[PDB]
């Protein structure tokens, strides 16, 4: 029938926090160490993710009610969600008619090629390219993406995660919130709240597969002293 | 440890 004010209110924050974290024109990416086309994505490709952590942070600080879990859990969470979170807001710019990623100019078009030359395998990159056509066949509002995206951070079933009972809770009112703003705003979406929480468990395995490979990425420290600070914090294996 | 995200987290 309708949404409540507590309701509107956290799509209007999560809207928000997604327009300031995420900017269409891509003109930061030239300060990337540029794209060359043994391994020769690896320096592009590791600055693209490692920015991309900051922007994933940023928007998971400004998530009603992130911001008081304590910092530990906000770490266990972002430890595991990231790679998800990425490979998430990533379908805004993968185009169906190119099956590669267009982030503005011609040099920042990553088609799947592209990601081979910076360590990864089809077993990787097939699923991943299935994930985001049948992500970006549902059309998804820009509110239900940026729910998805504060959904599947707010996962309780992470490892090391604490509070599991807070952020169980937060997600219970996501879901909510989600499921409600379907039915009432999304004309013809009776299968689409299920839909997508089939995409969070397709994430899980993504990420199970990157990691993966990332590991063996990781053990060679030639390829290793390519990514950056930030990405070894974020995918390493600290407690 | 995870020095870089809790700077970043504030
Ligand atoms: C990152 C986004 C975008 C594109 C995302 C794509 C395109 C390139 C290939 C990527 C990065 C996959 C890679 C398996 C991740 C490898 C990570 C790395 C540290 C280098 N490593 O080797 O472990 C995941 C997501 C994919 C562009 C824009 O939408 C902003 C958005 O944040």
């Amino acid at each position: 029938h309708m949404l409540s004010d507590e309701q509107m209110q956290i799509i209007n924050s999560l809207v928000e926090a997604h327009h300031k974290t995420y900017d269409d024109s891509y003109s930061d990416f030239v300060r990337f160490r540029p794209p060359v086309r043994r391994l020769s994505m690896l320096p592009h490709l590791a600055d693209l993710v490692s920015y991309s952590i900051q922007k994933v942070i940023g928007f998971a600080k400004m998530i009603p009610g992130f911001r008081d879990l304590t910092a530990e859990d906000q770490i266990a969470l972002l430890k595991s969600s990231a790679i998800e979170i990425i490979m998430l807001r990533s379908n805004q710019s993968f185009s169906l008619e190119d099956m590669s990623w267009s982030c503005g100019g011609p040099d920042f078009k990553y088609c799947i090629n592209d990601v081979t030359k910076a360590g990864h395998t089809l077993e990787l990159l097939e699923p991943l390219v299935k994930f985001q056509v049948g992500l970006k066949k549902l059309k998804l509002h820009e509110e239900e993406h940026v729910l998805l995206m504060a959904i599947c951070l707010l996962s309780p079933d992470r490892p090391g995660v604490q509070d599991h009972v807070r952020i169980e809770a937060l997600q219970d009112r996501l879901c909510d919130v989600l499921q409600a703003y379907i039915r009432i705003q999304h004309p013809g979406g009776r299968l689409l709240y299920a839909k997508m929480i089939q995409k969070l468990a397709d994430l899980r395995s993504l990420n199970e597969e990157h990691s993966k490979q990332y590991r063996s990425l990781s053990f060679q420290p030639e390829h290793s002293m390519q990514l950056t600070p930030l990405v070894l914090e974020v995918f390493g294996s600290e407690v | 440890r995870h020095k870089i995200l809790h700077r970043l987290l504030q």
